[PDB]
């Protein structure tokens, strides 16, 4: 609040307006590349209440209705994990904005394949889905059919100890 | 990377201090739905699509590519046979025709 | 307002039944990126000094 620190200051020109031209680019990148990241899709997608995908399990990365902040048990525990002229601008997207847009990715994803990134979402079963992706590392559909119920509990397992080995590692 | 939807080609343009890409791209559009099966079941063996998908539009069932609408007939020549009809989950009865068939047939 | 994220639209997914597109559309989008700026020299000496 000294005025004559500020007439003094004067002297120097628009080297201040200079640093908060620097900050203001800084915060406007930062919700930029949050836009970038997340909002890939114009459509908000969700799950069927029946959650009949051929055995395979996504309640560790679906969103929770138990939870207020409508997030994925995997999605909770990351949020729990993480702990004189100065001002912190909030964010454009707010973090229920974000969780919104990762469920709207993973309903896309698990429903209707990889053809909700290419154009409308089309409905796909999951266990043709999978064995689409199969095909796409070069093992046959068959492999995937006769197998799926070992595929399935070996996703689940594998989805159940990522979330032991967030929870188990600082 | 090369524009929305599935890339088919690109073009260049020069701008001043930059480039313009014109990313030509192939968009699924008109969507229908159909009854789908993972395979079908014709004489104890499973049959399933070499390169495509089992369709049904109600009461017949056709094998089409994936990405546009083409029913064909389920033959010998576009599907291939891996093990019986008691192992794969949702497997339906539908026949299977054979080219060879006619032809010894006659 | 609080912003609308997008469009809602709920996928009719079902354990047996598929889309399959009938027709497609040829879409042309365009795409800028930078790639050089304006090349600038400062002489020290003269712009410090003159
Ligand atoms: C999917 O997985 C979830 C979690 O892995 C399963 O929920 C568990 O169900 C058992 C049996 O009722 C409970 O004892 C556990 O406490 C549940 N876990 C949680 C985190 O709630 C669920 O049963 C699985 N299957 C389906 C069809 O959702
Ligand atoms: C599903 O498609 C098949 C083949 O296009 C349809 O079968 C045809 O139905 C018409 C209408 O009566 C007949 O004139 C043709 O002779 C049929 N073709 C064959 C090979 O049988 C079938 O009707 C369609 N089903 C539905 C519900 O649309
Ligand atoms: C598809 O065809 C198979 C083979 O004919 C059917 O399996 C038969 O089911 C009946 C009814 O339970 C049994 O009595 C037969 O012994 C079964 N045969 C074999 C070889 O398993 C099957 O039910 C048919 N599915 C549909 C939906 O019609
Ligand atoms: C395929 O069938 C489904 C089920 O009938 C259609 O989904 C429905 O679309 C209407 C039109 O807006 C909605 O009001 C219903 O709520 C939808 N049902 C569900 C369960 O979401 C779907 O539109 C059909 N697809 C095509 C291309 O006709
Ligand atoms: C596929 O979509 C194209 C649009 O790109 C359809 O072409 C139009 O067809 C109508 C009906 O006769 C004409 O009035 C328009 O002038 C056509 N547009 C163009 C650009 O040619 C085409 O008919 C659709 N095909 C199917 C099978 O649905
Ligand atoms: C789909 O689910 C129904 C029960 O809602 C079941 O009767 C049917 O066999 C299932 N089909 C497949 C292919 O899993």
């Amino acid at each position: 609040d000294s005025t004559e620190c500020s007439n003094l200051l004067l002297q120097y020109g628009s080297f201040c307006t200079q640093l908060n031209r620097a900050l203001t680019g800084i915060a406007v990148e930062q919700d930029k590349n949050t836009q970038e990241v997340f909002a890939q899709v114009k459509q908000i997608y969700k799950t069927p209440p029946i959650k009949d995908f051929g055995g395979f399990n996504f309640s560790q990365i679906l969103p929770d209705p138990s939870k207020p902040s409508k997030r994925s048990p995997i999605e909770d525990l990351l949020f729990n994990k993480v702990t004189n002229g100065l001002t912190v601008l909030p964010p454009l997207l707010t973090d229920e904005m974000i969780a919104q847009y990762t469920s709207a990715l993973l309903a896309g994803t698990i429903t209707s394949g990889w053809t909700f990134g290419a154009g409308p979402a089309l409905q796909i079963p999951f266990p043709m889905q999978m064995a689409y992706r199969f095909n796409g590392i070069g093992v046959t559909q068959n492999v995937l059919y006769e197998n799926q119920k070992l595929i399935a509990n070996q996703f689940n397992s594998a989805i159940g100890k990522i979330q032991d080995s967030l929870s188990s590692t600082p | 990377f090369c524009g929305k939807g599935y890339h088919l080609m690109s073009f260049p343009q020069s701008a001043p201090h930059g480039v313009v890409f014109l990313h030509v791209t192939y968009v699924p559009a008109q969507e229908k739905n159909f009854t789908t099966a993972p395979a079908i079941c014709h004489d104890g063996k499973a049959h399933f699509p070499r390169e495509g998908v089992f369709v049904s539009n109600g009461t017949h069932w056709f094998v089409t590519q994936r990405n546009f609408y083409e029913p064909q007939i389920i033959t010998t020549d576009n599907t291939f046979v891996s093990g019986n009809c008691d192992v794969v989950i949702g497997i339906v009865n539908n026949t299977v025709y054979d080219p060879l068939q006619p032809e010894l047939d006659s | 307002y609080t912003m609308s994220l997008g469009a809602e639209n709920s996928v009719a997914y079902s354990n047996n039944s598929i889309a399959i597109p009938t027709n497609f559309t040829i879409s042309v989008t365009t795409e800028i990126l930078p790639v050089s700026m304006t090349k600038t020299s400062v002489d020290c000496t003269m712009y410090i000094c003159g």
